[PDB]
């Protein structure tokens, strides 16, 4: 694939790539599993399916053991950057609106915890708890649309 | 029991389940693309989960864990769990055969016997008395609209009564279904409901006023009287109505009960003298023989044994559910409440006893002759005594009838046939007289303003052997279905006009016209039978030949009998709305003519028993189809002056088993009763229709850009924008004044697209939520 990043930007990706290198040998090689965290730190938001798709469908043991260099990571970052369909603010609010039974503008705490952990690409019980850091109201009662502002600015 | 259900008391769970109970029963995994319906040889349809779709054939795992392979077209979609045990089936996303079957049988399993399907009130026989008909329930249905309470027959009764008062017009409640489906049970409940709630009119005693108590009492006492002479034990039902009935309940000003009148149809005369091995004759015979009123055995000169009487002991003689002794008490009581005199009551009993002795009179061939003569006279002596006739004149008249000065000759078969034909004519004329008599009592001074007509008649059913009687009832049901179809057509046309939808179609009633025209129009099936009856040289073959030469080519609905090894002899086949019926033409000319020995009839006219002479006073000889045509025109004219309401009774199984559903049997009934027919004709229009406001609230997730987020916006324009933007058939919907109109299936797609979008958006919310967790474990690494 054709690379469209400027030479000054290639070094900006190479400097971020080094921060993820946990090796004491400093070979500048990261596991197929930590690959996603690099792309997320680079201001991108890919799905777990898109993560496993660019790696050519890896196995569970390949994500923990198989290593990867910067020359092979770059054509994959080019593929994620070209994706424009990340979902508008309106799309995100509409999805949570389905779970607003009362039609007031607030979804119950326990419901949102269950939705994000069962529907779609499920989030871990710890990933759910860490996301609801800023908590809910006295009854809880989570103001969606305001929660969309929170997760798209963080 | 939820607060909305508190008014219903003990009835509440037999009418609607609690929200808690609903959500818990509805929580199950469901994939809108894997969970389907597949055909079945034994069960008609089964639920299944798809596995693979390789080469035009779908491979799936059914309930009962079996793996099957079926054609892609043969797979049907399930309605989501949201839709389980729904109250009105017109609201379902998918309205196909298994969608209707499963919603009804799932409610039935929960002991909820009433369901709506558009206009129809569907009821499945529970074979168990449920606490849903008490005064507490009557009180909970008063003044409520259909949607304001769960389905029930009391909703039909109360709304018919309310519509009558509000719209100032006549009403009808049309109750059909097979034998043992529940027509009698529901007809009785409807009539009792009106007696409980109708206003009280002018009760001051008229000059020739007969009867005990009130018009409410009398209307209700009409049923045990009619049941003794018109009801019998059959294989399908222990208390089967062998006649059709239309009761018009007249109301004066303000819902004041004024009068009532009953019209009866196609009484099974053949039963008087004949019974199938597993069936009884009319109840009255066994009621008398019970010896509960011993003075009656002495009066009819009869024994207490049904087996001593050849007309009534050919099949069964006793019924599990029937106490004939208690039943005689109730019958005799009904006649007294209805104002019948001692003379009238004793005359009916005497004429019933006379019929019994008639079947016992034996005949023998005269030596070296083909002429019959009496083989004993004792039973003919007992008959003539009761019928107020001369024994010898009766026996002479039977063996040697006078015809157009010429004294004819009769053999043993000819006399046996003629005494049976006479016994059946007396019985039928006495039943018709009794209905006329009951009608005379069901009167008050309160003037007639409106009526509610309750029709209880056998539904369209295809049997192994279908003769003239079947054509008559099938013809009635054709006309009745056309009345339903035209009513639905008018309702739809009124809705599209009001909402300004330029839909154009022929009356759904026109879809049954060709069959009706084949049966009733000049040179049709009835016209040919009537024409062949006028020629004495005619036979069943001359009639069969006429039907073929007149219709086997230019009449589509007419065709050759599709005879198969198993089913008996057929002569032609008819294409009715509910399927194809194979008719056998043997005896139709004789059935239609109903020939009677007119020498014995002249004796009946000159009888010393006033009743007997009254019944034959206006007898004429030289048709059944002509009378049926007249009575049906009269019924239709009455129905077309009313706002109709439709009740569909379904028999769940053939074994009187509570809670058990036989899928093929329930399916056959759905195909024949109008339920599936109503779905078909509505599918021609716009079956699904959503308000602009409600569409915007549910389908904005499909393209939120088309309906931008605002504090004030025009919903018609917004819905117009959203639908136009989607990769959809833009000819599968129309825009109304307050609602969007959809073709069948379009909504099944809009929901598939909605769940595909909601799953994609949650995935993107989760991927964006992963980004803030990644940036928080990076803002901690950097700092
Ligand atoms: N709603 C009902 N509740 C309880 N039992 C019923 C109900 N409907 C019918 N049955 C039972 O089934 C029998 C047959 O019903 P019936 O009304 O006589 O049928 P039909 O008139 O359609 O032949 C009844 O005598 C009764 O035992
Ligand atoms: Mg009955």
């Amino acid at each position: 694939i054709k690379i469209e990043f400027t030479p000054e930007q290639i070094e900006e990706f190479k400097e971020a790539f080094t921060l993820f290198d946990r090796t004491p040998k400093c070979e500048m090689k990261i596991t197929y599993g930590q690959c996603g965290d690099v792309l997320r730190a680079l201001g991108q938001n890919p799905t777990q399916a898109e993560v496993l798709r660019v790696l050519g469908k890896p196995k569970q043991e390949e994500l923990n053991s198989k290593m990867m260099d910067f020359d092979t990571f770059l054509p994959m970052l080019q593929h994620i950057s070209k994706n424009k369909d990340t979902g508008t603010y309106e799309d995100f609010v509409e999805g949570l609106r389905v779970f607003d039974k009362e039609g007031n503008g607030t979804v119950m705490g326990a419901e949102l915890r269950h939705v994000l952990a069962t529907l779609g690409e499920k989030l871990t019980e710890d990933e759910v708890e860490k996301l609801m850091a800023g908590q809910e109201d006295s009854n809880g009662c989570i103001n969606y649309e305001a929660f969309v502002k929170h997760i798209m600015a963080g | 029991v939820d607060a909305e259900m508190a008014a219903f008391g003990e009835a509440a769970p037999y009418l609607r389940k609690s929200e808690k109970e609903r959500l818990e029963a509805q929580t199950r995994p469901f994939d809108l693309k894997k969970d389907v319906f597949v055909p079945d040889d034994k069960e008609e349809f089964v639920k299944a989960t798809i596995l693979s779709r390789e080469g035009g054939k779908v491979t799936a795992e059914t309930e009962h864990g079996k793996t099957v392979t079926v054609k892609e077209d043969q797979v049907l979609q399930q309605n989501p769990p949201k839709f389980d045990k729904i109250e009105d089936m017109a609201m379902l996303t998918f309205l196909h055969e298994p969608a209707v079957l499963y919603n009804l049988k799932e409610r039935y399993a929960s002991w909820m016997i009433y369901t709506y399907s558009g206009l129809f009130c569907v009821t499945i026989n529970p074979y168990k008395w449920l606490p849903v008909y008490n005064a507490e329930v009557v009180a909970a249905y008063r003044g409520k609209k259909r949607s304001e309470a769960p389905p029930h027959i009391f909703s039909i009764s109360d709304n018919a009564y309310q519509y009558m008062l509000t719209d100032r017009e006549n009403q009808s409640i049309l109750i059909t279904g097979e034998s043992g489906a529940g027509k009698t049970v529901n007809t009785k409940r409807v009539i009792q409901y009106f007696a409980v709630i109708a206003a009280i009119g002018d009760r001051s005693k008229k000059e020739q006023a007969t009867g005990k108590g009130t018009l409410e009492d009398q209307i209700i006492q009409a049923n045990p009287a009619l049941e003794a002479f018109g009801n019998a034990k059959t294989v399908r039902n222990d208390n089967s109505s062998r006649f059709g009935k239309f009761i018009r309940i007249h109301f004066g000003a303000t819902g004041k009960l004024a009068s009532a009148d009953i019209e009866t149809y196609l009484l099974e005369k053949s039963r008087v003298i004949f019974q199938l091995k597993a069936e009884r004759d009319y109840h009255i015979f066994y009621q008398i023989l019970s010896n509960k009123k011993p003075e009656l055995l002495d009066m009819l000169l009869i024994t207490n044994n049904p087996y001593d009487y050849a007309f009534i002991s050919q099949g069964e003689t006793t019924v599990a559910s029937i106490d004939d002794a208690e039943e005689l008490m109730a019958t005799d009581n009904a006649f007294d409440v209805l104002g019948f005199t001692t003379e009238e009551k004793n005359s009916m009993y005497k004429l019933t006893g006379a019929i019994m002795h008639f079947g016992n009179m034996k005949f023998k061939l005269k030596q070296r002759e083909e002429q019959a003569e009496p083989d004993g006279t004792e039973e003919a002596d007992k008959s003539a005594y009761l019928m107020g006739l001369n024994s010898a004149d009766l026996l002479k008249g039977l063996c040697h009838p006078r015809v157009k000065y010429v004294t004819k000759g009769q053999n043993v078969q000819q006399v046996v046939y003629a005494k049976g034909a006479l016994a059946k004519a007396v019985y039928e004329r006495m039943f018709n007289w009794m209905v006329t008599r009951i009608n005379a009592t069901l009167e008050t001074k309160q003037p007639r303003q409106y009526f509610i007509g309750v029709l209880d008649i056998a539904g369209f059913e295809i049997f192994d052997f279908n003769s003239f009687e079947q054509l008559c009832i099938n013809f009635t049901n054709e006309k009745l279905q056309q009345f339903f179809n035209h009513h639905m057509f008018v309702l739809e046309q009124e809705e599209y006009k009001k909402e300004g939808i330029e839909w154009e179609f022929i009356d759904f009633g026109m879809d049954l016209q060709a069959c009706i025209d084949l049966i009733e129009k000049p040179m049709g099936i009835m016209s040919i039978l009537e024409e062949e009856c006028m020629f004495p040289k005619a036979t069943d073959m001359t009639f069969k030949a006429k039907l073929f030469d007149n219709h086997l080519g230019k009449s589509s609905n007419f065709q050759k009998p599709r005879n198969i090894k198993g089913k008996p002899e057929a002569h032609f086949s008819l294409i009715h709305y509910a399927g194809t019926v194979d008719y056998n033409i043997i005896g139709w000319l004789q059935k239609n003519k109903d020939p009677l020995n007119e020498t014995v009839v002249d004796l009946y006219k000159k009888s010393s028993l006033k009743m007997l002479s009254s019944l034959f006073a206006n007898y004429a000889g030289f048709t059944v189809s002509a009378l049926h045509r007249e009575n049906l025109n009269k019924l239709m004219t009455n129905l077309r002056s009313t706002h109709p309401h439709f009740v569909r009774c379904i028999i769940p199984n053939e074994t009187k088993s509570p809670g058990v559903i036989d899928n093929p049997l329930v399916m056959h009934q759905l195909r024949c009763n109008g339920v599936l027919e109503g779905i078909r004709i509505c599918r021609k229009g716009f079956p699904n229709r959503i308000l602009y406001g409600d569409f915007r609230q549910r389908y904005r997730i499909l393209n939120p850009a088309a309906i931008p987020e605002g504090q004030f916006i025009d919903s018609r324009k917004g819905a117009e924008k959203l639908l136009g933007s989607l990769d959809i058939d833009h000819n599968q919907y129309k825009f109304g004044h307050t609602k969007v109109f959809f073709k069948a299936g379009l909504l099944g797609l809009l929901e598939e697209m909605r769940d595909e979008r909601l799953s994609r958006i949650i995935t993107r919310i989760q991927a964006q939520s992963r980004g803030v967790l990644s940036r928080m474990e990076f803002k901690k690494l950097l700092e």
